[PDB]
């Protein structure tokens, strides 16, 4: 009877509830994996979700197909109903979710797909952008880091000359340091990149071993070096100028003492010392030689040091004692002087310097305000 | 005529260091005859202690103070011409005055030659040297050249220019320039008139042993006036030092002090180790990070190398000075500055990436935190929504028709539950990550995490405890 | 070589690249159609 024109109606309602069913999940899934949250910091972790996401634009012709194939048999069941007239609710018994939601739900992932490929071709955008930033920061990283290196060198070859002239030494460091303050003209651009490497939140350099902190310590290290060596110069001259000896003759003895040296590391010393004294003076030898033994080092012959010990047997200065007999001769021969006296003769700006710091005479040949000049200079001078 | 000369000078240059004796002499062959006033004499000039003159009211006590007076001029060494010890007492006017000489000699005109020429030599290269730039002025021996005394107003000049006008003097009238110059000399120089003018230019050639006295007072009294020119640049040297290497001292002390605080301050700063709750304020620290090593330490570090070259030059002036060497304060020293400065420069490497590594872990926390907020609510709806279906209990009115339909119903509600099996297995996973990196909410994802993952388990066992209720249905009507 | 004041009084000689955690991404990816295999 009836029972067969129904059957139908039956086996179409069970196909559509075994079609629907699982294109619902996938579409449900769909939706929410579309629209997911993402972070990369590689471009291939960029280039791997936007080849995904172009995977599955690729199926969604076939998508559509079975989209379409499950609409048919839903209509193909209201055609039915209304073909033969058979009174029923016309909503199927196994199926609880209905045509027109999956209808909705594929409406809204043909929504979310312009939006994923917009937002992952932003990401990679992004991720261009900040690897170009990596390698401008690699171009002067490597760059400017061994530059520092080399100048620190040259610095230190040239704090270690064996041909010392002092003055060719001070110009020759006065254009290492030109060297250096035309290149800091790099270094605060450099500083500019990482600024903008660090503000777009990476910590990512494989094309650079040198970081910002390393070029920030070597910058600091050679800044401070070349200041340190440059003082060792003028040091060096103000002491030499101090003790007498011309700049002609520091020279002089500078070559007299390079070809003495066949160790060249050190001073060549023993009997090279002895062949010094053969060029100038007479014998005495024995008690020098000795003494040069034992002034070879006070406490634990040397380069530099040889040049100092020559230098220093050669002894004269001004002391206390010259400037206290000066005193005496501005007091008229007194051991005592008054305030009324070192205004007289001083200028009065030197003058009230003395009259305030010099303490009581106190000593035999006492009077009232008398200053004692003994004890005002030898306390000058320790 | 030398006698004349002789006696005029020898007696008031006796009398110019006999006025400071407390005696005076009249008759220079007279006076010293008794030889009082001789041993008198030799202890003024000299300032040196001599022996005991005996009063010499007998004749031979005269004679025994001459000797003693004789034999101390033999401690000077000066040779004796032709003089003799007993014509003294006397009164040989040419011995006596040719003695006084010998005096004037050894005392006003030896100690006076610098230039190891001895007695005229030494003075009269200091006549030429003080009288060089003078055209008007010739000397060359005591005696013609020092007749027209020209010279000796220029001498006054040499050293004292503003008291005389040199311009006015000529050669026309020696006897007034001669004049001019003592009268200067006495009221101002204090040496008195020894050399009479009127007779000097006239005769012809004047002594020089009277000359050669005169101009050595004159020595004399410039020696103390040129001798404070020594006093003055040895005073401004050690002044002119002691000052400067004192306000070098004392920057020594402020610079160091002004570094040692500000390393005091940023050393705290640097070492606090303790990160924030969110990205936004490590990212900060960051950026006041890269203000100090960008616009506060690149200063710094030239102040403490400038108080290197500072100290290294104040050690360096003291120690070519023969000053002792600067000893510093006790938290101002040069193992204590390098010490505060060592301490400063260990925090600061660490501090860098630390704060990267705290700034990327957060960066994930503040992403996989909104991630599962984002995944929690949309399955927190998803299980609500098919809580309420399993809840509605209206199956036991139902036919075994109805009832085979509606276990196909219930069994696609198992199928969909087990679809959204990796959806809550993917929020545990990522609560799981929030709670390993200490995220400061994961106490209260942990409470949203199991509560979801607890009605899950019921979500579960309520859906196999509906299939058993229908499949109870089915095989009941069956049968 | 050229001695220092600063060094000698200090007590001078006479004579003389960051690995990062790694994390595993929760980055998902939606289905295509069919299976994953294609």
């Amino acid at each position: 009877g009836s029972s067969k024109l129904l059957e139908t109606i039956d086996q179409l309602h069970l196909e559509f509830a075994k079609r629907a069913a699982p294109f619902n999940n996938w579409m449900e899934g769909a939706m929410e994996d579309l629209q997911d949250m993402f972070i990369v910091h590689s471009i291939e972790e960029i280039q791997s979700l936007i080849t995904a996401h172009e995977q599955f634009k690729a199926t969604l012709p076939e998508a559509d197909g079975e989209r379409q194939s499950i609409m048919a048999i839903q209509n193909e069941v209201e055609k039915v109903i209304q073909s033969y007239n058979i009174r029923i609710s016309s909503s199927n018994p196994y199926s609880t979710v209905t045509m027109d939601e999956l209808r909705t739900k594929w409406d809204k992932v043909k929504q979310l797909v312009p939006i994923r490929d917009q937002s992952l071709q932003e990401e990679l955008a992004r991720q261009h952008a900040n690897e170009r930033l990596r390698r401008q920061f690699a171009a002067q990283a490597n760059a400017i880091g061994p530059w520092i290196q080399n100048k620190m060198e040259e610095i230190a070859r040239s704090s270690i000359q064996i041909t010392g002239a002092l003055e060719d030494q001070m110009n020759q460091l006065k254009q290492y340091e030109h060297n250096i303050i035309n290149y800091k003209n790099n270094i605060d651009k450099l500083e500019g990149d990482h600024q903008l490497i660090q503000e777009a939140l990476v910590f990512d350099n494989k094309h650079t071993n040198y970081t910002m902190e390393h070029i920030r310590v070597g910058w600091e290290l050679l800044l401070t070096t070349i200041a340190r060596t440059i003082n060792e110069v003028e040091t060096q001259i103000l002491t030499r100028d101090a003790k007498g000896i011309t700049q002609e003759q520091m020279n002089e003895f500078r070559a007299s003492f390079n070809h003495f040296d066949r160790r060249k590391n050190g001073l060549m010393d023993h009997e090279d010392f002895r062949a010094c004294l053969i060029s100038m003076g007479y014998d005495l030898g024995e008690a020098e030689f000795a003494r040069i033994m034992t002034l070879v080092d006070p406490n634990g012959v040397t380069f530099q040091s040889f040049i100092d010990f020559m230098t220093r047997e050669t002894a004269d200065t001004d002391t206390a004692e010259q400037v206290i007999a000066s005193f005496r001769i501005l007091a008229s021969d007194k051991p005592y002087i008054l305030a009324e006296e070192l205004r007289r003769e001083l200028p009065p700006d030197q003058a009230q310097y003395c009259i305030k710091r010099m303490p009581a005479y106190s000593g035999p040949g006492s009077v009232p305000g008398a200053l004692d000049y003994a004890a005002f200079s030898s306390a000058l001078y320790g | 005529a030398w006698e004349k000369q002789q006696r005029k000078t020898f007696t008031a240059w006796c009398n110019s260091h006999l006025r400071k004796a407390g005696t005076q002499i009249e008759n220079i062959e007279e006076d010293f005859r008794n030889g009082l006033k001789l041993m008198l004499l030799l202890e003024v000039i000299s300032g040196e202690r001599l022996p005991k003159p005996d009063r010499g009211k007998m004749r031979f006590h005269k004679i025994a103070n001459v000797n003693k007076a004789l034999d101390y001029i033999a401690s000077k060494g000066v040779k004796l011409v032709s003089i003799g010890a007993e014509e003294i007492v006397d009164g040989n006017v040419k011995m006596t005055l040719g003695m006084i000489w010998t005096i004037i000699l050894r005392f006003a005109i030896q100690d006076i030659s610098v230039e190891e020429t001895s007695a005229k030599e030494g003075l009269l290269l200091w006549c030429q040297r003080k009288t060089a730039p003078y055209r008007n002025v010739n000397i060359q021996n005591f005696h013609t050249s020092w007749k027209d005394g020209l010279g000796l107003c220029a001498l006054i000049h040499r050293h004292r220019p503003d008291l005389i006008d040199y311009s006015k003097l000529n050669k026309d009238d020696p006897i007034g320039n001669i004049n001019l110059a003592m009268e200067i000399a006495e009221k101002h120089l204090d040496i008195p008139k020894m050399l009479d003018a009127e007779d000097i230019v006239n005769t012809p050639k004047p002594d020089e042993r009277a000359i050669m006295t005169y101009v050595s007072c004159f020595y004399h009294a410039f020696a103390g006036a040129e001798q404070a020119e020594t006093a003055a640049n040895r005073i401004c040297k050690v002044l002119a030092v002691n000052q400067e290497n004192e306000r070098l001292m004392e920057e020594y002390e402020r610079l160091a002090s002004e570094l040692l605080e500000w390393i005091r301050r940023t050393i705290p700063w640097l070492e606090n180790r303790t990160p924030e709750k969110t990205m936004q304020a490590m990212q900060k620290k960051l950026e006041d990070f890269r203000d100090y090593r960008r616009k506060h330490k690149p200063p710094k570090v030239q102040e403490k190398c400038q108080l290197e070259i500072n100290f290294n030059t104040l050690q360096t002036k003291l120690r070519i000075s023969n000053r002792p060497a600067f000893m510093p304060s006790e938290g101002k020293m040069v193992s204590d500055i390098a010490g505060a400065w060592q301490r400063l420069e260990q925090a600061e490497k660490g501090y860098e990436e630390w704060l990267l590594n705290e700034i990327r872990r957060l960066e994930r926390l503040e992403h996989l935190a909104e991630k599962f907020r984002q995944k929690a609510s949309t399955h927190e709806t998803w299980a609500y929504g098919k809580e309420q279906i399993l809840l509605q209990k209206d199956y036991e009115s139902a036919s075994l028709t109805e009832v085979r339909a509606l276990l196909r119903k219930h069994e696609a509600f198992e199928s969909d539950l087990a679809a959204h099996q990796d959806r809550v297995e993917q929020i545990a996973a990522i609560a799981q990550e929030l709670n390993e990196l200490d995220y400061h909410d994961a106490v209260n994802v942990n409470d949203r995490c199991q509560k979801i993952c607890d009605q899950w388990d019921r979500l579960g066992t309520l859906t196999q405890k509906r299939r058993e209720a229908l499949e109870r249905m089915s095989e009941r009507v069956r049968n | 070589t050229y001695i220092s004041p600063w060094e000698r009084a200090m007590g001078v000689d006479p004579q003389q690249k960051a690995e990062l955690p790694k994390y595993k991404s929760f980055n998902r990816t939606a289905m295509p159609y069919g299976g994953y295999e294609k």
